[PDB]
RNA sequence: AUGGUGAAAACCAUCUAGUAGCUGGUUCCUGCCGAAGUUUCCCUCAGGAUAGCAG
RNA sequence: AGAACUGGCGAUGCGGGAUGAACCGAACGUAGAGUUAAGGUGCCGGAAUACACGCUCAUCAGA
RNA sequence: CGUGGAGGUCAGUGACGAAGCCUAGACCGUAAGGUCGGGUCGAACGGCCUCUAGUGCAGAUCUUGGUGGUAGUAGCAAGCGAAACCACAGCCAAGGGAACGGGCUUGGCAGAAUCAGCUACUGAU
RNA sequence: GGCAUUGCCGCGAAGCUACCAUCCGCUGGAUUAUGGCUGAACGCCUCUAAGUCAGAAUCCAUGCUAGAACGCGGUGAUGCUCCACACAGAUGGAUACGAAUAAGGCGUCCUUGUGGCGUCGCUGAACCAUAGCAGGCUAGCAACGGUGCACUUGGCGGAAAGGCCUUGGGUGCUUGCUGGCGAAUUGCAAUGCGUGGGGAUAAAUCAUUUGUAUACGACUUAGA
């Protein structure tokens, strides 16, 4: 087979780490480079294709897409990395004082017996006008070429019972390192939204650990160039409603996804299929560069979203459609 | 004559330097070569680039992972040129190499401390005027080493932090030169001069 | 070979420590001397008959 | 290829030639000190990164 | 120089310990070996001048006896339990003249210990 | 339906699992061949000798896979206490500009410069330190300095900062100069910070549970 994917062996964790990051544009202000979420289901989309010079120009096209459940991810720290003759080197990490129960759970393999003594004397180290905290922020403000942000998942918002927040690193491609640490200063403990990283019609790339079977499977894979079709919002009702369809419905199928619950928060609808399976954590990066082709150019018009019960079969979209067709039954009246 | 003898590659010749650094070890003489990257060889560049790659194609058969490990980093590139003249096996050796420390650039805690040069191994004192001659730097770069940049930059910084120093100093010894210049002539002086001082 | 025992071609015991144009092995120390690699016919092939070198 | 002639190894260590049946030096009681042979003195390697005259740039010089 | 026995001699040594056996013990002899201390032992033994011989071992696919590695392996159609075999070890490159490289020379290199596949190699602690 | 070495037949989720299906499968330098530019050798010419521009699916990075089990960093968590014991080569000083070498330092004047004038190198053979019982005990004078030490004020050093500077005060020393005592007999050389148990509190492993993992381990989980 493929000689490049060797050794074809098992990954270190469920949360795979991103080996590279996008380059830099110093002229821009501070922006995140990647965002994390959980893979959940495979839905059907039909839409009119506004692709010029095509065999399917202005025609309706069917294609299967995936909906990654993405909760608002919250910052709990920031890191500085110096440039060395031996690569990079973390000189200092610094944290946000008031951490959730979820991140505190990550630092223990046995949460139940533990006395929950996580960031106690470190929070006592904060307890003043800075002096030690502001010193280490100044340390990163002096040296360290690349500045990475420590974030975690709001797992309680997620319908999964895993209850253990995944820590990841996301660098910043907004130049002048002083602004990087000052952005992170303003954004300690703060919850970062999904639409405040990606928009619709953007080519992106996802990282994941691939569906294990028996050694075969359970590798970390990175597939590139995937178009985000819909950046949804949980507080916004009628997510399944397009500009065309406009029927008040959630993107979630009747009785949740296959092996996954309801979507009571933000979501990303990625073209095709992301690696890994449902209940698996993914991290969406932003393409590394300007990927300008006509595959990237077109701004899509989503016509209709399939929300039929994938569990078995589906002839209906909403529960309203079931009783509209069936009429009334015995247990009803 | 000095526990440690920090040397500065900058403008030297792998082989000669090495050699002389070799002897110095086998004779209990701690050493520390610096600015490694800004070392020098002899003969065009395309040369050393070959008389190396060849050293690259090396590698073991059945298991390339157990053969001649081709180090890119200059410091190393040079460290080899050296471990090549030092039994580097019999304890007498190990004992040596154990007395070395080739750094790329000039990291603390030496930066702050004097250095020197092996007058019997200078491009400018061995190579006939205008005559091709590598510069490790490029050579390394061309074959892996992924930092020429870092050191580079992360260098200029060092020169600053210092240059600034010197000034303060130079501006200091400007006084002395006067202090004595004046306090000179007097008596106590005269005398010394006589004896020589 | 002699004499014997067994049996739908044999074994036992002596003669017999049989006979070798050979194979393997051959048991302490020191000192001193110290080669030859070959001449000529018996024909040579086998073993020698002699001269040479060392006493 | 054959014939004749004198050596070397054969029965023979030792210094040197990176390493060696045929090369170079040197025929060995046990030691101490001194001087050399052949071969060497950038380093591995004991010994001049000695001195002096010139010549040589080679995209795998040359020894 | 040494061993078994014989003649002679040392009015030799010897239960207050002969012979033997060991010993990170000491001395002598170029050496064969000889002498002594310490420990163990329990009854005979040695030097000297001579005599005599079944007299001195690393080998013989030696003979006899004993004991290993192999191995707690193959095996029995947690326990029981061999044998073949065994100078000694087992990384590559290059040179080592001679259908000789496995010990050498010059390099590359090399961390204890172990199981499983076709000692490498995949992988796992 | 008790049973049928897995009784036959109709169909079937979960799984085993497939070009028998679907999705995904990258951009910057440096070059060869060559095409050039400036231009000698060789008073013309010339892609070349000294330079320089472009350029092959090449090369090397970017990206991707693994992470040295003796490569390294940052961060969270308290190791503390009670008894008993045990103890690869220092010998004045690593004495900080960078760049160039057919060129450079240092000092001065400024016309602020690829500026002028002066001066240095030909080795560290220097520089700074250097006198006292292996360096004592006591008295002054002259300096207002030098220097050690424990403190304090302020500042800098992230490349491996893990150090370097400074302010103030206190306390020694001063061989800068002059003194006052002691040295023997050392006999004429032989340099002269862990254990083994308690207690208190952090954590890990086993056992249990879960399965996204699985030959066995390992790995993911959950439980005062």
């Amino acid at each position: 087979g493929h000689l490049g994917f060797l050794p074809r062996k098992r990954a270190a964790s469920i949360r795979a780490r991103v080996k590279a990051f996008p380059k830099d544009d110093r002229s821009k202000p501070v922006a995140l480079t990647s965002f994390l979420g959980y893979k959940a289901g495979m839905t059907t989309i039909v839409r009119d294709l506004d692709r010029p010079g095509s065999k399917f120009h202005k025609r309706e096209v069917v294609e299967a897409v995936t909906v990654v459940d993405t909760p608002p991810v919250v910052v709990v720290g920031v890191v500085g990395y110096v440039e060395t003759p031996r690569g990079l080197r973390s000189l200092t990490t610094v944290w946000a004082e008031h951490l959730s129960d979820e991140v505190k759970r990550r630092f223990y393999k046995n949460w139940y017996k533990s006395k929950k003594k996580a960031f106690t004397k470190y929070s006592a180290k904060y307890a003043q006008d800075g002096a030690g905290i502001e010193r280490e922020l100044a340390r990163i403000k002096k040296y360290a070429s690349v500045v990475r942000v420590l974030v975690h998942t709001q797992i309680r918002k997620t319908p999964l019972a895993q209850k253990k927040a995944h820590l990841a690193e996301i660098q910043l491609n907004g130049g002048s390192i002083s602004e990087k640490v000052d952005w992170a200063r303003e954004h300690f403990e703060k919850t970062v939204a999904v639409d405040s990283v990606f928009e619709q019609n953007e080519m992106i790339d996802a990282i994941a650990v691939t569906k294990g079977h028996g050694q075969r499977g359970y590798h970390s894979r990175t597939s590139i160039n995937h178009k985000i079709y819909r950046v949804g919002k949980g507080d916004d009702e009628a997510n399944g409603a397009t500009s065309f369809d406009r029927t008040k419905k959630t993107i979630t199928p009747m009785g949740g996804f296959v092996h996954y619950g309801e979507i009571k928060n933000d979501f990303i609808m990625v073209k095709g299929c992301i690696p890994g399976n449902r209940k698996r954590i993914v991290t969406l990066r932003k393409s590394l560069y300007t990927n300008t082709s006509r595959k990237a150019l077109e701004e899509v018009s989503l016509k209709w979203i399939d929300t039929a019960s994938k569990f078995g079969k589906g002839r209906f979209q909403t529960p309203a459609e079931k009783h509209a067709f069936m009429g009334t039954l015995k247990k009803d009246l | 004559v000095e526990p440690v003898v920090v040397i500065d590659g900058k403008g030297h010749l792998v082989g000669r330097l090495a050699s002389v650094v070799a002897k110095q070890l086998l004779n209990g003489q701690k050493i520390v070569v610096v600015r490694a990257e800004e070392l020098n060889i002899s003969g065009e560049f395309f040369r050393n680039k070959l008389k190396y790659h060849d050293f690259l194609r090396k590698a073991t058969a059945f298991n390339k992972t157990r053969g001649p490990f081709h180090f890119r980093a200059p410091s190393r590139i040079f460290y080899k040129a050296l471990r090549g003249m030092v039994s580097h096996k019999t304890a007498r050796g190990k004992a040596a190499l154990e007395r070395l420390k080739v750094f790329e650039g000039i990291p603390p805690p030496y930066d702050k401390k004097k250095r020197v040069v092996v007058p019997q191994a200078l491009r400018v004192l061995r190579l006939k005027p205008g005559r091709k001659y590598t510069t490790l730097g490029k050579l390394s770069t061309s074959v892996g080493w992924k930092y020429e940049d870092v050191v580079a930059k992360l260098e200029a910084k060092r020169k600053v932090s210092s240059a600034e120093y010197y000034a303060k100093k130079r501006a200091f010894t400007k006084k002395v030169a006067s202090a004595n210049a004046t306090a000179a002539e007097s008596d106590v002086a005269k005398q010394l001069a006589a004896l020589g001082y």
